[PDB]
């Protein structure tokens, strides 16, 4: 629970500097299995323009959208074009609940009043708790954009997918 | 590591004799094969087996 | 062996201390005629949070002389603040009664010489029994209420380098450490100086840690013992 | 010796005028001035300025340490700590980093904290348990 | 006397939930909105104009692209050498072959095959595997070295008479990644991990598991397999070890895309995992729940 | 206590180093025959043991 | 052999005071002619005078 | 020519072999029995003997003379090596950081990299500002200071 | 209280390793249980140490132990003297470091050392003894202090950025010796003492008085020194009468900031064990005030 | 084991005689030749 507050908090301080608003999320077992989230390590989200582009890189363009040479010596620009790639990666912070919970009786045991538009049950076998963000380049946000969620477990291995903006604003932000 | 103690315990000949050079610096200097300093008294030499 | 040390105090402040075995505390006070007051640990008990609330009327009904009760008051006149105050003295067992009484401490020494503790006030970190155990005497100060009352605790363990010791009196106290952070934060006019202060007085064996009950004025009261006690003090250190 | 620098304004002079005195059961003191002839030795000098670099380093350092030490296990401790931080960059505010530079901050904060050990520490010497008139004299045990 | 930001946002609490798929509705998850984050005060604007959505899914497109494409490339590539040579394969991998078999047979099932990997593809397959070490830093500098390594002048005598001993050269012991597709009933393989040596006798290749057992597939008729090297070099068998040679051609695609669906991600060092570099890790940190929590 | 009075024949990595020393020397044609009257000059290595 | 042992450390103890007494008159030496050559003046101040 | 010129002042040690000429009975020694003292330590003992002798002048005027007699050798180079006054005042800093930097640089000397307790040891109590040299065939050095 | 404690070897003692054993005579090694009869497994650190795991749980498990002197030997009986606070001892130098008269000691677990050729002693079966280093104040807050630095900055940095600083910082010089740290791999107690760390961090940069926020400003505006050039070169970077002075809150401030620093200092500066006199020339051996 | 004794007969003279058994066209048949087995030793800059 604490780290949604404190990504509210952090994304608060760093809004004025870089321009990110916080997404708070919660995953259960249709995401991940029970092992993979118990050995839980990382969690890697990134943002995308809407004609296809990264929030580390220039806007405008750069030499690696060049195509690729299969060259010999150096594949694809080796170190510079990795250090780009784990540059334009976003790391935030997360907690994992092993233990079977339902969303609203935990959120009442905590300080949390949850009053929602119908009290809808929901069983989750285990929980992990966990903030993105999405950035809007000024204070137009474009429903448009696409947002990564990566996560990252010890071995190397990884998993990914892609949301659209529009399905997660879809109508918190059609209110305001 | 040799026998010290033996040295140590066993009876001796007293022969008088200068080092050409002061004692402490031939030590020091590393002009001898072997050796074994001590300062003030080690109780070594008191226990046998 | 022991190191023997002589004190006055006034007929108030003694009658349930009188048993042999107890620990006296010394405070200071900004009144001029009372430079000095000594209170034992039990008095202590009146004003501690920890303690419940059947002995907190016990306490309240004995300590009811005039002396007594101007040396409470002098103590909750300390705002946020004890340790700066208080100063222990260690353990004592001799007394002598009257309009003035007479007792003894004994500041470094191993020469019954049990340590008395209220059973309120007594807790340990872990329940396996060391052979070796050392005894703390600490005090946490409640900051998430209107305005601080402290709390008292004495707890052995078997820790007795510092930094391990508090490294799990944080793990414990971590409510503590938060509210001190949420007082610093929400009256800013105001600023408190520690969370909890950690001072060491104790070598003993645990196989000789006692239970028992204890009687005054025919009023009775539930206490642990300390049997073969030695005492050492130290400085009042501070954590946080 | 934090006032030595602003010593000509009358609010510290009277200021330092009151810090001069201390009184203590009975006893009133005037404890001597660490400045001399305008200025400040460069003993104390150094002391002073050491913990005003320690301050200053960590309000700088707290931010960027407090924001990568959450990315582990979240705390309240730790939530509260950076609300505190925030509300400081609040009111303050009104009118990256490299490697190197970065283990240099590190090492000036440690090493300027390393030498204010020797003042900040008072160790105790001796208790005492006995008094007379004779008050020149006195018993005690041996501590430290 | 004022409270802080904690106390008053744990009263204002949440009201909503909502629940999000992914683009390729593979995955579902919860999005929590709490009534009093910055987020709402801030009073930011939102619209979703349709060329931008149109542009955004083409990209998407363009995304998921990166990896059929490159199959795709492999066929064109199989398919130009094959027209090249004319319908001749060379022997390359060590089997014995025997003549007194109809031939044809295993040309259809050839052909099969190549019909049944192609529609099985993925991003699972072997050259996803082959180019995932190839993009990471240290792949640059060990071309580099090797490049430099092998083209050296024979040492003279003068540098092995003194000085150091003759310097370490390339291991026989390669690695390869591979699918295998088996005809007799339509199934594939295609995340395969095998060892690779040259044969002392004649140049062919020796095929191997990492276990060290000698691999059987290569003389089973209703198998083909498919190897790549990790310089990216390129070989499709059929039974017999008669073998189709070619590079992968993956210069059909941007640098950036390449590199954005998928590289082996770096780590930054967390609780529990060694300072110094390539050390031995310690016992998995795993935050558990099938045991009370350590505090 | 100038750095050299010879800046070709002094440093590590100069002519009269590298043609010299003997340990040098025998990564280039050496015969070992030949006394050397500069080999003792030389022989950063030997020196330092 | 605890004889011996007995032996050496009455042995022990004899070399420890003559030595002593030895470094003791040599320490009386050396401080008198301390104070000797504190008191006396160079050459030529005295043929002078 | 700078337009002013420098004298320097040296200093330069010898070990010498000095004679003393004494009058019979010049000076008189008073001594005691020693006395000892006994400290006991752990696995040790030590005893601690002391003879507080005291000296009485039996002579008017001068009764030892002394003449230095012999050079044995010289320890100082007699070299002319300056004595870095960076060395000497490390505390003092010209007032525009880039000219300060610049004429450091220029003079052949090194201004502290990093803050750490010996640095600030150095700066405020004093201690060796310099370590030793390599190594030393011509003695040692001759701290020339000039005026 | 037990003076003396009593280890018994079941290993045969041959002519070699008791003579071994008999120059080691008045050193220093730890014990566990403090227990009046200890078998020989749990004298020394071997049962403990493991190179694959944090060397500051070993910093922590020797921190948390017992300190006692070694005693002279006999037939399967080695005899351990634990020192009383505030007399007077003799204790022998374990590691290489120089000891200097008149400066404090602390215990630290061993670390690596220029030939990385140590010296096996009482290699009994597959047990070995092994001692720990007693070190004078300067190079064990040093090194504490780097150790504390390397979890500091280390976290959420790629192993190439970190490669050259932990080079960097690994090396200790001290007193003309250099040294290294084991495995400073971070570990639960790292992140405890870090957590520690940040929190009074904060609470000092928060509760400072406005005079020791402005102060090193007035004085580089004021004066101009090395000193204060070098702390000005550190906060480039980074880079009027008060409209309040309160004596009074000012000393309650400053109190207030004297306890976050006296905390502070803790996670660095080890409990001393031993306060030295003068020291034998060899560097072998010194008498020392034993502390606990 | 290659490596080991590569590691240990690294003296100048012992890599020349492994230079000199496969700088010639001959196989090792023709090259060598055995002379029993050796029994002392007196160290040398020349050993006998």
């Amino acid at each position: 629970m604490e780290t949604h507050l404190y990504s509210d908090l952090a994304f608060e301080a760093r809004f004025a500097d870089d321009e990110q608003l916080p997404l708070h999320l919660v995953l259960d077992q249709e995401v991940l299995s029970n092992e993979e989230a118990e050995t839980l390590r990382y969690v890697y989200y990134r943002n995308v323009d809407s004609a296809g582009r990264s929030t580390g890189r220039a806007p405008g363009g750069d030499e690696d959208d060049a195509p690729a040479s299969d060259d010999a010596e150096d594949a694809v620009g080796g170190d510079r074009a990795f250090d780009r790639e784990r540059r334009t990666w976003q790391r935030a912070c997360f907690r994992v609940l092993p233990r079977p919970l339902e969303l609203l009786d935990y959120l009442r045991q905590s300080g949390l009043t949850v009053t929602l538009e119908k009290e809808q049950r929901v069983r989750m076998f285990y929980a992990v708790f966990t903030t993105l963000g999405l950035r809007c380049p000024d204070n137009r946000l474009s429903g448009a954009q696409t947002l990564h969620l990566r996560l990252v477990w010890p071995d190397g291995s990884y998993r990914d997918w892609e949301f659209l903006a529009r399905d997660l604003l879809r109508e918190e932000m059609e209110a305001n | 590591m040799e026998n010290w103690s033996a040295l140590e315990l066993l009876p001796k000949v007293g022969i008088p004799t200068d080092f050409l050079t002061h004692v402490k610096t031939s030590a020091g200097e590393e002009m001898f094969e072997a050796l074994r300093i001590y300062y003030g008294d080690d109780p070594e030499r008191y226990n046998i087996h | 062996q022991a190191l023997t040390a002589r004190f006055f105090v006034p007929e108030g402040l003694v009658e349930f201390e009188a048993q042999p075995g107890a620990l006296l505390i010394r405070m200071e006070t900004g009144c001029d005629s009372p430079r000095h007051l000594y209170i034992s640990l039990y008095l202590l008990g009146i004003r501690a949070s920890n303690v419940s609330a059947s002995t907190r009327c016990l306490l309240e009904s004995v300590y009811t002389a005039s002396a007594a009760r101007a040396a409470l008051q002098w103590l909750d006149l300390g705002p946020h603040l004890l340790h700066r105050r208080l100063e222990t003295l260690g353990c004592v067992k001799t007394v002598s009664l009257g309009i003035t009484s007479l007792l003894t401490c004994v500041m470094r020494g191993y020469l019954v010489f049990a340590l008395m503790i209220p059973k309120d006030m007594y807790l340990t970190w872990e329940e396996t029994r060391g052979r070796l155990q050392y005894v703390y005497l600490i005090i946490v100060y409640d900051y998430d209420g209107p305005e601080t009352r402290p709390g008292i605790y004495v707890l052995t363990s078997s820790i007795a380098h510092w930094q391990t010791l508090v490294d799990v009196a944080r793990g414990k106290f971590a409510r503590e450490r938060c509210s001190f952070v949420n007082r610093r934060i929400t009256r800013p006019r105001q600023i408190p100086l520690c969370t909890g202060v950690i001072q060491k007085l104790g070598w003993c064996l645990a196989d000789d840690i006692h239970t028992s009950f204890l009687v005054h004025k025919e009023l009775k009261l539930s206490v642990v013992r300390l049997d073969n006690f030695s005492v050492e003090l130290g400085d009042f250190r501070e954590f946080v | 010796g934090l006032f030595s620098l602003d010593r000509s304004y009358e609010e510290v002079k009277a200021a330092v005028q009151q810090l001069q005195t201390i009184t203590f059961r009975d006893a009133t003191f005037t404890i001597p001035d660490p400045v001399i002839d305008q200025h400040l030795l460069i003993d104390m000098k150094t002391a002073c300025l050491s913990m005003s670099m320690v301050a200053n380093l960590a309000s700088e350092l707290t931010m960027t340490y407090v924001r990568k030490l959450a990315l582990e296990d979240s705390s309240m401790l730790l939530v509260k700590c950076q609300e505190l931080l925030m509300r400081l960059d609040r009111e303050r505010s009104v009118g990256h980093v490299s490697p190197d530079d970065e283990i240099a901050r590190l090492s000036a904060l440690f090493v300027m904290l390393r030498q204010l050990d020797d003042l900040i520490r008072e160790q105790v010497v001796f208790t005492v348990c006995d008094v007379s008139p004779d008050n020149k004299s006195a018993t005690c045990i041996f501590k430290g | 006397d004022e409270v802080a930001r904690t106390d008053e946002w744990k009263g204002a609490g949440v009201s909503r939930l909502r629940e999000v798929w992914d683009v390729q509705h593979r995955v579902r998850l919860r999005v929590l909105w709490y009534v009093n984050s910055f987020w709402r005060s801030r009073e930011l604007s939102y619209d979703d104009h349709e060329v931008e959505l149109y542009r955004a899914l083409d990209a998407y497109r363009a995304r998921i692209a990166v990896e059929y494409v490159l199959i795709r490339a492999v066929r064109d590539e199989i398919y130009a050498v094959l027209r090249r040579d004319g319908g001749a394969l060379p022997q390359r991998f060590a089997c014995h072959v025997s003549r007194n078999m109809s031939w044809r047979v295993v040309w259809e099932l050839c052909r099969h095959a190549l019909a049944l990997w192609m529609d099985w593809a993925d991003v699972r397959s072997c050259i996803i595997k082959a180019l995932t070490p190839r993009l990471s830093r240290g792949a640059a500098a060990a071309a580099q070295r090797a490049r430099r390594q092998r083209e050296r002048s024979a040492p003279k005598p003068q540098e092995l008479l003194f000085g150091p001993r003759n310097e370490s050269g390339p291991p026989a012991e390669q690695t390869w990644y591979a699918d295998v597709v088996r005809c007799v009933r339509a199934q594939v393989d295609l995340g395969v991990e095998v060892r690779a040596a040259r044969c002392p006798r004649t140049g062919l290749w020796i095929v191997r598991d990492r276990r060290g057992r000698l691999r059987r597939w290569l003389s089973q008729p209703e198998v083909c397999v498919l190897y790549v090297t990790p310089d990216l070099d390129f070989y499709w068998v059929l039974p017999g070890g008669f073998a189709v040679s070619s590079r992968v051609t993956l210069h059909g695609l941007a640098q950036r895309a390449l590199r954005d669906r998928f590289q082996n991600f770096e780590a930054v060092l967390a609780r529990g995992m060694h300072v110094e570099a390539g050390r031995q890790e310690p016992e998995t940190p795993r935050v558990s729940g099938r045991r009370l929590p350590f505090d | 206590f100038a750095a050299t009075h010879n800046p070709w024949a002094s440093q590590a990595g100069c002519l009269s180093d590298v043609l010299y020393n003997t340990r040098h020397r025998e990564r280039l044609g050496y015969n070992s025959k030949f006394y050397s009257p500069c080999a003792q000059y030389f022989n950063t290595e030997e020196i330092i043991a | 052999l605890d004889k011996i042992l007995n032996v050496e450390a009455m042995h022990t103890v004899l070399r420890a005071l003559k030595n002593t007494a030895d470094a003791m008159e040599r320490g009386l030496i050396h401080s008198f002619l301390q104070t000797l050559l504190r008191k006396a003046p160079p050459y030529f101040v005295v043929q002078t005078l | 020519h700078p337009g002013f010129a420098l004298t320097a002042v040296r200093t330069d040690t010898f070990e010498v072999d000095m004679l003393l000429y004494s009058g019979k009975s010049c000076t008189s020694v008073i001594i005691n029995n020693p006395i000892v003292t006994k400290e006991e330590r752990d696995i040790s003992t030590t005893y601690h003997v002391t003879q507080n002798i005291n000296t009485v002048d039996m002579g008017l005027g001068y009764t030892s003379n002394t003449c230095v007699a012999y050079v044995n050798r010289v320890r100082t180079d007699m070299g002319v090596r300056v004595q870095d006054l960076f060395r000497v005042f490390p505390m003092n800093v010209y007032r525009h950081d880039e000219v300060d930097r610049w004429i450091r640089h220029a003079a052949g000397v090194e201004r502290p990299q990093l803050l750490d307790t010996e640095t600030i040891s150095m700066l405020t109590f004093g201690s060796m500002s310099e370590r030793n040299a390599a190594a030393t065939v011509h003695g040692q050095k001759a701290a020339c200071e000039l005026i | 209280m037990e003076a003396n404690i009593f280890c018994t070897f079941d290993h045969k003692l041959s002519i070699a390793d008791v003579g071994k054993l008999t120059k080691l005579v008045a050193a220093v090694v730890p014990i566990p249980q403090r227990l009046h009869l200890i078998k020989h497994y749990q004298l020394g650190l071997h049962q403990f140490v493991d190179h694959t795991r944090g060397y500051v749980r070993l910093r922590g498990l020797l921190r948390n132990m017992t300190l006692t002197l070694m005693r002279r030997v006999e037939g399967n009986q080695i005899l351990l003297h634990v020192p009383t606070h505030g007399l007077l001892y003799t204790v022998l130098n374990t590691g290489p470091v120089t000891w200097e008269k008149g400066d404090a000691l602390c215990v630290l677990p061993p670390l690596f050392h220029g030939p990385l050729a140590r010296e096996n002693l009482l290699t009994l079966g597959q047990w070995e003894l092994v001692l720990p280093w007693i070190v004078p104040m300067p190079l064990a807050l040093e090194i504490n202090q780097r150790l504390l630095i390397m979890g500091l900055f280390s976290l959420d940095r790629s192993y190439e950025e970190v490669k050259a600083a932990v080079q960097q910082l690994q090396t200790i010089t001290f007193r003309d010796a250099t040294f290294t740290i084991p495995d400073p791999v971070i570990d639960q107690h790292l992140l405890i003492d870090m957590k520690t760390a940040c929190l009074s961090m904060s609470m000092v940069a928060n509760l400072a008085s406005e005079l020791t926020m402005t102060y090193v400003r007035k004085l580089a505006l004021e004066d101009s020194s090395m000193l204060l050039v070098k702390c000005q070169e550190l906060l480039m970077r980074l880079d009027a009468r008060p409209q309040h002075v309160s004596p009074d809150d000012e000393i309650a401030r400053l109190s207030a900031l004297f306890v976050m620093l006296r905390q502070l200092d803790d996670l660095i500066r080890e409990q001393v064990v031993f306060t030295v006199c003068d020291v034998s020339p060899d560097n072998k051996s010194a008498t020392c005030i034993f502390k606990g």
